[PDB]
RNA sequence: GCGAGCGUAGUUCAAUGGUAAAACAUCUCCUUGCCAAGGAGAAGAUACGGGUUCGAUUCCCGCCGCUCGCCCC
């Protein structure tokens, strides 16, 4: 009988060897290091995603998406009171947050864990514009507990979209 | 007396070496030799190395008989520390002068950083380009390393016994 | 036991017998308020002890702990 730690150790070892293999054909270390923390299950999928995301990263629009998607992520860390509930259409504030929520609902249809990255940025580009207006005109400072929790939950679910495709922490643009 | 640059041949005649050590040794020797003469400001020409199961030769062509006698500017203490507001220069200036055997008037000020500097000109002591090799070769030869080694009559580590040395 | 390599801000790293440098993280602040984005500053270090020299992160020695062979296996 073998405990459940050995299988995780073997998976980690194979992932570390896959990273070494993928950095042998000129792929940037910070790109595979970000892809492999989430796409480490199927090696062929990882090899066909990390060989393509680097090529896409030269579209001159990649830093724009990198800055926008996780600008919300750096506020999530800290208070976790907003994780108790989800969004609703009763205590919602002025139409800025409603428009952002509508855009999020529209874009979430095309993003599923089984999607690739070809249409990822092409679908995420439409979400960027309301984000600036939101962060400049909602005052997400926690003054009322209910509105603070609702806004935190909405922001977390907005920032959680790439969960299943790639991570934006080991990203050089950051 | 000065002459003309002539060839320089170094051969380390050993016994039979493994086929996967001649390649390593003939590179470890030449790469580390084209560096020492640059450290000792020597002027060489076309350097090439040859290997054979019984010898590791290196030929350096047009090697001069003298060194480049040129002057170099040192870098002493900060000017503020070594020179006071009034009076004679402090102990650092005299220590520098007695260390490099240079007159006090030879010091000049050049502007760099926060404290500008104190600077002096000194010689380089050009030798005869043969004593340098005499004192340096026992290190360049012994700097070679192998995955496996042995000894034959001393505590010297090498892949196979060395039977003659031809350095001309 | 027996050899080597080592040790610098919290992390990663610069240099040579002489007033210790840079990123990042932290903090203090100037933008309309919280993260992103432009600016200024602050604090932050030579594992430890001795020797010589006017003066060693640098030269010598002792010790601390780490890493690798050998010993054991």
């Amino acid at each position: 009988t073998i405990d459940s730690g050995v299988i995780d150790e073997v998976v980690q070892f194979v992932t570390r060897r896959l990273e070494q293999l993928l950095v042998d054909e000129g792929i940037n270390c910070e790109i595979v290091r970000s892809v492999l923390i989430e796409r480490a299950n199927c090696p062929y999928l990882a090899s066909q995603t990390a060989i393509e995301m680097e090529a896409f990263s030269r579209t001159e629009d990649f830093p724009k998406i990198v800055e926008a998607y996780s600008r919300p992520t750096r506020i999530i860390r800290g208070k976790e009171i907003g994780s108790a509930l989800e969004v609703d259409a009763s205590v919602f504030e002025k139409d800025e947050e409603r428009a952002l929520w509508s855009a999020y609902l529209e874009v979430a249809d095309k993003i599923h864990p089984g999607v690739d990255i070809k249409a990822f940025a092409d679908a995420s580009l439409e979400l960027l514009q309301p984000l600036e207006d939101f962060f400049t005109n909602v005052f997400v400072m926690a003054e009322d507990e209910k509105v603070r929790n609702n806004r935190l939950a909405l922001l977390t679910k907005v920032a959680s979209l790439p969960k299943g495709i790639a991570d934006l922490s080991v990203l050089p643009g950051f | 007396v000065v002459g003309q640059p002539r060839a320089f041949v170094l051969e380390i005649g050993t016994e039979e070496l493994p086929p996967h050590d001649v390649i390593e040794a003939t590179k470890q020797l030449e790469k580390s030799l084209i560096q020492i003469l640059e450290k000792r400001r020597l002027s060489h020409g076309k350097v090439r190395s040859y290997g054979t199961p019984r010898r590791l030769a290196v030929v350096v062509e047009n090697l001069n008989m003298k060194q480049m006698e040129e002057e170099i500017e040192l870098r002493g203490p900060p000017v503020a520390k070594a020179f006071d507001q009034e009076g004679r220069p402090t102990k650092a200036a005299e220590g520098f002068c007695r260390k490099n055997n240079v007159p006090i008037d030879s010091l000049y000020r050049r502007t760099d950083g926060k404290t500008e500097y104190i600077y002096a000109r000194v010689k380089e002591s050009a030798r005869f380009a043969d004593e340098v090799l005499t004192e340096d070769l026992p290190t360049i030869i012994s700097g070679i390393s192998f995955p496996k080694s042995m000894r034959w009559n001393s505590n010297i580590v090498f892949s196979r016994p060395i039977r003659w040395i031809f350095a001309l």
